[PDB]
């Protein structure tokens, strides 16, 4: 009825929760498993990206390329991205994440055919997960909470951030 | 009516009584007034012996009162009795029959006899704890 | 409330420990289990609090010693004042003990019944016993720092 | 709630429909 019966409406706060100001789900029905692998691509990279932010002041990767103590939220990717092409620590991580994609392409076919509603965004991990359906449903509407609450709070991070010289975890001037 | 904890008097004279839901209103606001002032002339008797952790160096009499450790103190127990006394508290007391609170600790009876003591006590401690706090602000 | 041997906190050691029969009828007992539980968890939580706190700190109050004297920083007090208000927001509000259902039972806001457990009898034994662990313990980690100074680590 | 407390039900809590009452005055 809603979107495509996708999790992402139920379980709120007060219960039935149908964001939707701008008809796109009902403009575009053909693009949902798109809208949905998007937005679960987006939160779980917001995620990384807030933890990402905080961990590297108190850790940095063993290898020698990336123990500078000036490498904040600012100078951090132009400064890695290094001479010429393919051959800094960011363009490691790229290709790292090419590999990663590249499984979905495996999962739901060359072009995206098989990405239905109902498989948008799952990409088969089912490590501690809940063994009933009621939970798994539970479980992907916390992560779709997290995974917004995680975008919202890394543009304003980094916004805050580049604007008020804050770019640690207070992100505060 | 006047049936009801009156002993070695009968009815107090020019009584304020007025109608039940009047005297049952005073009777709750009396039991209340006499718990209050056993419980102060008890602590009175232990803070003139013992001092709380960290308490030592307030005054044991009225002094605690703006004194600094005192004055938080005073001032938690304040809220504290607040939350108790607006309802917040899970043991709360019958609209009717008043100083009932459902009788939180399971210590016995209820019986008239026990009633008419806990008020006649409560009675007894109301002039003892006036007197004293009197005579302490009087006397320094 | 003839019998309560049933109720989640029998447990094998002492099956309805009771000596002094506060609460045997089924009014008493729900109130007391309801500030059981909630002595309970108050306490699960302060003494994971007191834990952490010793080795980790928000930003803005690395100062505080994070022990039995942490409110003696103003930043600490500001801060058990936050937290003053927003368990008050949570008693007065979303988990009033006048609309529980059930002693404790504040709805699963996350659906831990649903996900890695449920509302067993199981679970709220489990509950109720780390409770009274948690309970006998914070009391012993405040009150020995205070014989001897030390931190939660003991 | 109660017949006498329906006189003022929906004119309360944080949403109208709620009854906030912790105490039961
Ligand atoms: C850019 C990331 C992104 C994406 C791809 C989506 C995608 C989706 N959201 Mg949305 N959502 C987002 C961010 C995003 N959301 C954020 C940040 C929040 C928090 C405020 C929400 C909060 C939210 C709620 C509460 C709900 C949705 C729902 C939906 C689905 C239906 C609406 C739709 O067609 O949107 C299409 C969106 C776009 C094409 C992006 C346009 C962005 C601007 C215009 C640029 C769809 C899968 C509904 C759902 O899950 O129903 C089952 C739903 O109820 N979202
Ligand atoms: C998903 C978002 C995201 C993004 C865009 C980045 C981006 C970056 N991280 Mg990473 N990082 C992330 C999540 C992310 N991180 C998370 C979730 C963690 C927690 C484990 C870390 C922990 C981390 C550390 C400890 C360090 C980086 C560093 C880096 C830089 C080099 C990347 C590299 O060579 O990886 C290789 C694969 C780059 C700016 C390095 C740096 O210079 O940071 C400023 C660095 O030392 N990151
Ligand atoms: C959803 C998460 C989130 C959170 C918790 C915050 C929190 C905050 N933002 Mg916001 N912010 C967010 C998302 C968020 N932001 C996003 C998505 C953006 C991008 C548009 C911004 C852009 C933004 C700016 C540009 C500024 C803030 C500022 C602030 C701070 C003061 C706001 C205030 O009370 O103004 C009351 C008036 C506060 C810590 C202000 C600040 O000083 O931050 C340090 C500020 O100038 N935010
Ligand atoms: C209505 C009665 C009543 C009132 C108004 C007070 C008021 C006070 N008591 Mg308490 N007290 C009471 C009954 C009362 N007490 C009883 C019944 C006992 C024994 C069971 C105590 C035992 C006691 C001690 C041992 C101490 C106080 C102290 C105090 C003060 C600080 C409160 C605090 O820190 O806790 C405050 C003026 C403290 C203080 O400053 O005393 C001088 C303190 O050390 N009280
Ligand atoms: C936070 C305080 C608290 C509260 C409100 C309760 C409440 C309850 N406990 Mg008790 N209990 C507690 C702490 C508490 N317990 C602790 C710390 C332990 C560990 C020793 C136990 C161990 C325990 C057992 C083993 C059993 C109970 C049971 C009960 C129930 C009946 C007894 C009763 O009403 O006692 C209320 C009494 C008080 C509030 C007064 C306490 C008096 C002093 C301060 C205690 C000594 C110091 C009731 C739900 C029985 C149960 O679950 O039956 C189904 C049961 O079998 N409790
Ligand atoms: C503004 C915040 C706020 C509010 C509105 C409330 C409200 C409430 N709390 Mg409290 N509570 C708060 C903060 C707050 N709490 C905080 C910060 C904590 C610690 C994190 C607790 C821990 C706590 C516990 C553990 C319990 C309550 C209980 C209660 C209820 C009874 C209050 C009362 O009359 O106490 C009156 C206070 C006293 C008579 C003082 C007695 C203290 C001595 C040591 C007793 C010794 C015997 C009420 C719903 C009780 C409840 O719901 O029981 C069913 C309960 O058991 N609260
Ligand atoms: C004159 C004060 C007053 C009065 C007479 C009432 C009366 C009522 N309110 Mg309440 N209410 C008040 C203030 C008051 N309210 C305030 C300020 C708020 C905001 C927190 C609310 C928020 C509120 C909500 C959200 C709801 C009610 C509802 C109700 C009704 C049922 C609950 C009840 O028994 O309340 C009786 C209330 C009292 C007897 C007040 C007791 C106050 C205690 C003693 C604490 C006072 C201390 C205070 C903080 C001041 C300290 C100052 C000092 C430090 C100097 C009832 C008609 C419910 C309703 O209408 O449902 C349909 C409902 O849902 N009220
Ligand atoms: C903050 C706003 C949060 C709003 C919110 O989440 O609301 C949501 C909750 C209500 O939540 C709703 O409650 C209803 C109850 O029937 C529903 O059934 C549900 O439980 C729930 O949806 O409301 C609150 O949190 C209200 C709390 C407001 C704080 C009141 C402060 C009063 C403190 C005085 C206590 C006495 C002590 C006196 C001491 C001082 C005197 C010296
Ligand atoms: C036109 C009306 C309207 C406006 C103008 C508006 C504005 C804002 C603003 C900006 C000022 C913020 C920052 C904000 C934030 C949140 N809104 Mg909100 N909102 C409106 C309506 C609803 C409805 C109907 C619901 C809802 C919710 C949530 C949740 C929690 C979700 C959750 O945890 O499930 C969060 C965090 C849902 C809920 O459950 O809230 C407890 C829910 O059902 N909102 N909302
Ligand atoms: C009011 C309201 C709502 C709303 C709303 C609104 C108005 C939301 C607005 C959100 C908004 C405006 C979100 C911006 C994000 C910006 C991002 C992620 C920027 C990333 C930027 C990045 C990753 C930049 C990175 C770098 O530049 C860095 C830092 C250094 C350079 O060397 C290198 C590069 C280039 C890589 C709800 C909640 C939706 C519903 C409710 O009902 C009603
Ligand atoms: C030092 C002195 C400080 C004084 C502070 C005064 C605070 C403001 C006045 C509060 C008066 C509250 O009075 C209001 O709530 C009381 C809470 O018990 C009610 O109390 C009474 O009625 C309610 C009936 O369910 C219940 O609370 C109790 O059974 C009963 O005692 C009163 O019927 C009501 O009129």
């Amino acid at each position: 009825e809603f979107a495509a019966g996708m999790a992402g409406s139920k379980l709120h706060g007060w219960g039935e929760y149908q964001f939707d100001p701008a008809g796109f789900a009902t403009s575009y029905p053909e693009l949902l498993g798109w809208f949905r692998e998007s937005e679960l691509k987006h939160g779980r990279v917001a995620m990384l990206a807030y933890v990402g932010l905080i961990v590297p002041d108190a850790f940095r990767l063993p290898f020698e390329e990336v123990q500078d103590s000036s490498l904040d939220l600012l100078s951090a990717h132009n400064k890695l991205i290094g001479p010429g092409l393919g051959e800094g620590p960011m363009w490691w991580l790229l290709l790292a994440c090419g590999v990663i994609e590249s499984f979905r392409f495996k999962q739901v076919g060359l072009a995206f055919e098989s990405l239905t509603t109902e498989n948008a965004g799952d990409l088969g991990l089912r490590m501690f997960a809940p063994s009933s359906a009621e939970g798994m449903e539970s479980m992907k509407m916390k992560e779709l909470k997290n995974g917004r609450l995680a975008m919202l709070a890394i543009g304003g991070a980094l916004t805050q951030g580049v604007l008020f010289n804050a770019h640690h975890f207070p992100f505060m001037s | 009516e006047a049936g009801v904890t009156a002993p070695l008097g009968y009815f107090d004279p020019a009584g304020f009584v007025q109608d039940e839901e009047s005297f049952l209103n005073l009777r709750r606001a009396e039991i209340k007034h006499g718990r209050v002032a056993m419980m102060a002339a008890l602590g009175l008797l232990v803070q003139s012996l013992i001092k709380l952790p960290g308490f030592d160096s307030v005054p044991a009499g009225l002094g605690a009162q703006w004194t600094a450790p005192g004055d938080a103190g005073l001032w938690t127990v304040v809220v504290l009795c607040g939350f108790f006394e607006t309802g917040l508290n899970q043991w709360r007391e019958d609209p009717k029959q008043p100083g009932n609170f459902g009788d939180p600790m399971n210590l016995g009876n209820y019986t008239m006899e026990m009633r008419n003591k806990e008020l006649n006590n409560g009675r007894i401690a109301m002039f003892a704890v006036m007197g004293i706090i009197s005579a302490e602000i009087y006397t320094g | 409330e003839f019998n309560g041997a049933d109720m989640p906190g029998a447990t094998a050691p002492l099956g309805w420990f009771d000596p002094l029969g506060l609460g045997k009828t089924e009014e008493r007992f729900n109130k007391m289990r309801a500030a059981e539980l909630k002595h309970g968890r108050v306490a699960m939580m302060a003494s994971l609090g007191c834990v952490v706190q010793h080795w980790a700190k928000f930003p803005g109050f690395e100062s505080a010693p994070a022990g039995l004297g942490a409110l003696s920083n103003p930043a600490a007090l500001g801060g058990m004042g936050a937290l003053f208000l927003g368990c008050g927001v949570l008693e007065l509000g979303f988990w009033s003990d006048e609309a529980a259902k059930e002693p404790g039972n504040f709805g699963d806001p996350a659906n831990f019944s649903a996900e890695y457990g449920a509302y067993s009898k199981e679970f709220r034994d489990k509950e109720i016993n780390h409770g009274r662990m948690a309970m006998m313990a914070i009391i012993g980690q405040l009150s020995a720092e205070a014989v001897t100074g030390m931190d939660a680590a003991q | 709630l109660t017949p006498a407390q329906e006189s003022i039900a929906g004119t309360g809590g944080p949403f109208p429909e709620n009854f906030w009452d912790p105490a039961g005055i």
